[PDB]
């Protein structure tokens, strides 16, 4: 046995360094999505739905309070909603790509006018080109239209109302009062502030008869055999679910405007 | 008088040195300085600087941004002056002193401030122009975008 | 104005290898502003000069417990140490970042990772401005 000694003199302290050690680089982007063809879209716009309204999942969980719904209802909104989110989505794209001419499914898809003018397109298209033009028309800021995409999301509920409806009904008029802000900082004086926010509510109003539109087609491919339409799972549990719903009558349209 | 608010033909480098120093803190110099101010509608003043190195991980040092000092009518009002310049360009050190902005400040009157508004989109412009002019010496461009 | 004081005497130094005032003053504006670890070694150059010279056998002396008896506080350690910018570099890079953090854990990654210059001498930096205490 030895005298003990303070071995090895190589002890550090690092203790300052390790309060001082704390950022990490973080990063965006998390997933993505096209459709795979142009006239074909009358299928193919199912599969990117079913992707979209899947992204539209991912992203409504991401605003504050979503995730606090209950799920029955955060399912119902987007089972609802996912139609009105889709058209808008093509109509900024649109807007800035093709100055609303033709719709934009994906960042790297445009559809062109050969194609676009075909009725196995244009049934449904034209009621989605209805959006493109006016966000156009409307000069919409992308932090409008952000606002308005945000507002879509919960747009449409059944009649007999959610389950967890007034977390839903916060949520809702919060993004109303941010669509208004929106505007007010942009377009200066006060006549044009209400004109843009009411010009631009008219279309997030008028999302519904665009809406009625392209479900019905929706519904009628699904359930009707003859038209050769393929659904994604995703958008095959929607519909099957929405469809008894919708078309009569047992679906509320919430209107943020009068007419 | 505030360097600031000094004529910015007639203030030197070394004079632009000597308060960069003091208020960062920065024992080095700085890399480059734009001194303006405009009038009419809205008027301020303003000195923006680019350090001659990134800000260094240090949370002693994280914690205290956005370092650009606002004064109104040249009243001091704070250190931390969010929602005065982009994100991106928070690494530039300053001084902004305006005449229109109301003393009645809270973090909320500024954020929801038409006049903190236009304030902030012209010293982005002049933070770019201040690069631009960095961009024409190629020997000293380079210093400043490798940090 | 200990900082330009450094700057002329630098080029001093650069223009005229020998002249040991140069250094001198040098070292005395590094002392000065409590930063021994440097003011002994710009002291020690002028003794490799002149080993009778005054002012570098004096404040080398000095500089020889100062630069140990001030760290007090690691808020000055801190402060101080990080204006340097090679220490700011040794604790931005995290390969640097994930040694230390073994060094801290186990005696034995310092026994193993010291014998590797590259990072022998990053550690050595560290140790030089007071960052890293060995005991």
């Amino acid at each position: 046995s030895i005298v003990p000694a303070t071995l090895p003199q190589l002890t550090p302290t690092l203790v300052s360094l390790l309060e001082v050690i704390e950022p990490e680089v973080l990063y965006a982007g998390y997933d993505s999505s096209v459709p795979d063809s142009t006239w074909r879209i009358m299928t193919t716009l199912n599969m990117l739905g079913g992707r979209q309204v899947i992204a539209a999942v991912k992203w409504a969980k991401a605003i504050p309070g979503f995730r606090n719904l209950h799920l029955d209802d955060q399912m119902t909104l987007l089972q609802y909603s996912w139609m009105s989110l889709m058209a808008f989505a093509l109509g900024w794209r649109s807007y800035r790509q093709s100055s609303a001419n033709l719709l934009c499914f994906a960042p790297d898809l445009i559809i062109n006018e050969q194609r676009m003018t075909l009725p196995c397109m244009y049934d449904q298209c034209k009621h989605m080109l209805y959006v493109s033009s006016e966000l156009h028309r409307l000069q919409v800021s992308y932090e409008e239209y952000l606002c308005m995409k945000t507002l879509l999301l919960l747009s449409s509920v059944p009649k007999d109302g959610l389950k967890s409806q007034e977390l839903f009904d916060e949520i809702r008029m919060t993004y109303i009062k941010e669509l208004g802000k929106a505007i007010v900082k942009r377009e200066g004086n006060s006549s044009q502030n209400w004109q843009r926010f009411y010009q631009l509510t008219k279309l997030l109003d008028s999302m519904h008869e665009v809406v009625e539109n392209l479900l019905n087609y929706c519904f009628q491919t699904f359930l009707d055999k003859t038209m050769s339409i393929e659904f994604p799972e995703m958008l095959a549990e929607i519909i099957t679910n929405q469809i008894p719903k919708y078309s009569n009558g047992n679906i509320k349209k919430l209107l943020f405007h009068q007419k | 008088k505030p360097i600031w608010t000094r004529n910015p033909d007639d203030i030197t480098n070394e004079e632009y040195g000597e308060f960069y120093k003091s208020l960062t803190n920065d024992w080095e110099d700085h890399l480059a300085v734009k001194h303006f101010s405009v009038e009419g509608q809205l008027e301020f003043r303003a000195l923006l600087f680019v350090p001659r190195r990134a800000p260094f991980d240090l949370f002693e040092n994280r914690k205290k941004k956005n370092n650009i000092k606002l004064y109104v009518r040249r009243v001091f009002i704070m250190d931390n002056c969010e929602e005065l310049i982009p994100e991106y360009l928070n690494f530039i050190r300053g001084v902004v002193d305006s005449e229109d902005l109301p003393l009645n400040i809270s973090r909320e009157m500024l954020q929801q401030s038409k006049i903190l508004k236009v304030i902030r989109k012209n010293l982005v412009k002049k933070c770019l122009e201040l690069f631009t002019e960095l961009a024409e010496d190629k020997e000293n461009y380079k210093k400043f975008y490798e940090q | 104005e200990f900082q330009l004081a450094l700057k002329d005497c630098e080029e001093c130094i650069q223009l005229e290898p020998t002249f040991i005032k140069g250094y001198t003053r040098k070292a005395a504006a590094l002392e000065a502003m409590k930063d021994y670890t440097k003011a002994m070694d710009v002291y020690q150059k002028a003794l490799d000069l002149d080993s009778s010279c005054k002012e570098a056998a004096d404040g080398y002396q000095r500089c020889m417990m100062a630069q140990y008896n001030r760290h007090d506080s690691p808020e000055d350690v801190k402060r101080r140490a990080m204006a340097d910018p090679e220490v700011q570099q040794i604790m931005s890079d995290p390969a640097m970042r994930l040694i230390l953090e073994q060094m801290q854990k186990d005696p034995q990654a310092l026994s193993e990772h010291l014998k590797n210059p590259v990072i022998a001498q990053k550690i050595q930096k560290l140790m030089d401005v007071g960052l890293i205490a060995i005991r």
